[PDB]
């Protein structure tokens, strides 16, 4: 999330019983940085491994 | 500490009695707030 050019992030990582292939239940997500970039954004793409 | 006095925690101005706090704050959080959004704890900008 791009907030004023702030590039805030949030994260989790949490242990699954894998079912159909999107665990339900309930969460919370940190805030993993601040990014003070300041750079527009429109897209994204992932890096695959 | 234990005396009203004229606190500035690295912008978070106000007066109050400062004392040392027995809740947990987040690893990335800075302050607080109670029910009315007025400042009830802050952790020190230097010290954890």
């Amino acid at each position: 999330k791009n907030i004023d050019g702030y590039f805030k992030i949030y994260s989790k990582h949490t242990p699954i019983n894998l079912v159909r292939d999107l665990p339900q239940g309930f969460s919370a997500l940190e805030p993993l940085v601040d990014l003070p970039i300041g750079i527009n954004i429109t897209r994204f793409q992932t890096l695959l491994a | 500490k234990n005396k009203c006095v004229n606190f500035n925690f690295n912008g978070l101005t106000g007066t109050g009695v400062l004392t040392e706090s027995n809740k947990k704050f987040l690893p990335f959080q800075q302050f607080g707030r109670d029910i009315a959004d007025t400042t009830d704890a802050v952790r020190d900008p230097q010290t954890l």
